[PDB]
């Protein structure tokens, strides 16, 4: 399972 | 005895040729297990092995969230970094991204990773405490300020420590009959004639997983690192991996060589020589 | 922009034996950037209906993909794949070898 947060860079 | 699980993200610019495209790829080990391609007719998670096609539509419709939400952030990422470097609009960049757990021979989590990259090049990384970051340079630390603000490193320990780990443990009991199967290498040592006084002895694996593997040549005892031709482990296309290793011997002296295979599927380390 | 040219390797998946039906590889590794061009060939013509794996990478960050085909090896059929990647000048043609 892939991690759930997504953050600009 | 011990495994890992790791998912690789690709976001590609391509100026003139449509919006940046997001890949993420699966990987139990040496088996790849999930795909999203932002790039396919329909872009959806797809199972790429056959123990994760027994999970449920949750699952599939929240991996797919997930990837059309990264699909979307790295494609403001690429944007932000083309910015931090001071790019022109014109060229393809590639952000990168590697993380995810490793367990040891007791399914007890030995380290977490989280790494990213820009055009091939560290970028940013997770320390190993899971708690603090690696910034390659100036642009790398704007990143970073973006990520302790939003807690990223926080929520990636709880993420590497918790649900990496559980459902990784989920994969491998589901996956048992091929993931915690290690195959042996079938090996031969084949013989070619260079010239009159030279030939190439090559020793082979074939068939073996996973992909870690030692093939080495010696010499009366004693290693031939600078003298032995090693190909990099490649796949099969079937779940297994090849390799071979290969020297230039002086004819006649073909019995002073000895080949030495290491392998997690063998019951004991292998001893070969060329038999005639 | 660092870039890295791929490696070549031609094979098949099983050892060959001439007229069994038996399956042609193409790894490709170690190239950076990602987009790559890459041909099956049967006698110098490129082979239709070849499969990829999907695009992955190493942990030095460089790319690695897997073409392959359905063939049955002869005696005097000539096997190859043909690679363009823009670290290359022309295409890379790499003859399938038996012993290799």
């Amino acid at each position: 399972l892939p991690f759930e947060k997504s953050t600009i860079m | 005895g011990s495994h890992s699980m790791r998912y690789f993200y690709t976001a590609m610019s391509r100026p003139g040729r449509g919006e940046p495209r997001f890949i993420a790829v699966g990987y139990v080990d040496d088996t790849q297990f999930v795909r999203f391609d932002s790039d396919a007719a329909s872009p959806r998670t797809e199972p790429r092995a056959p123990w994760i096609e027994q999970e449920g539509p949750e699952y599939w419709d929240r991996n797919t969230q997930i990837f059309k939400t990264n699909t979307q952030t790295y494609r403001e990422s690429l944007r932000n970094l083309r910015g931090y470097y001071n790019q022109s609009e014109a060229g393809s960049h590639i952000i990168q991204r590697m993380y995810g757990c490793d367990l040891g021979p007791d399914g007890r989590l030995l380290r977490g990773h989280d790494q990213s990259a820009y055009d091939g090049k560290d970028y940013i990384a997770l320390n190993e405490d899971l708690s603090s970051w690696t910034a390659a340079d100036t642009a790398a630390q704007i990143t970073q300020r973006k990520w302790e603000a939003a807690r990223v490193a926080e929520q990636l320990r709880a993420y590497l420590e918790g649900l990496c780990v559980e459902w990784l443990r989920r994969y491998l009991e589901n996956g048992k009959e091929t993931l915690q199967r290690a195959d042996p290498p079938k090996t031969h040592v084949t013989h070619h004639p260079v010239s009159d006084h030279e030939a190439t002895l090559r020793c082979w694996a074939l068939g073996f997983y996973p992909a870690e593997i030692t093939l080495t040549w010696q010499r009366d005892g004693e290693d031939q690192t600078q003298d032995t031709e090693l190909v990099e482990t490649r796949p099969a296309g079937d779940r297994t991996f090849q390799k071979w290793a290969a020297v230039v011997v002086p004819s006649g002296e073909e019995q002073r060589y000895t080949c030495h295979v290491q392998h997690e599927g063998l019951p004991k380390p292998l001893t070969l020589r060329w038999e005639p | 922009m660092i870039q890295r040219t791929p490696k070549i390797q031609v094979y098949s998946r099983h050892p060959a034996e001439n007229g069994k039906s038996n399956f042609l590889n193409c790894y490709v590794s170690g190239f950076h950037p990602s987009d790559i061009e890459v041909d099956l060939l049967k006698n110098g013509e490129r082979i239709e209906k070849v499969e990829h794996s999907d695009l992955s990478f190493s942990k030095d960050w460089s790319f690695y993909l897997l073409y392959y085909t359905e063939f049955t090896p002869t005696e005097k059929d000539e096997y190859a794949c043909r690679v363009n990647h823009v670290t290359l000048s022309q295409p890379k043609i790499v003859k399938w070898d038996r012993d290799m």
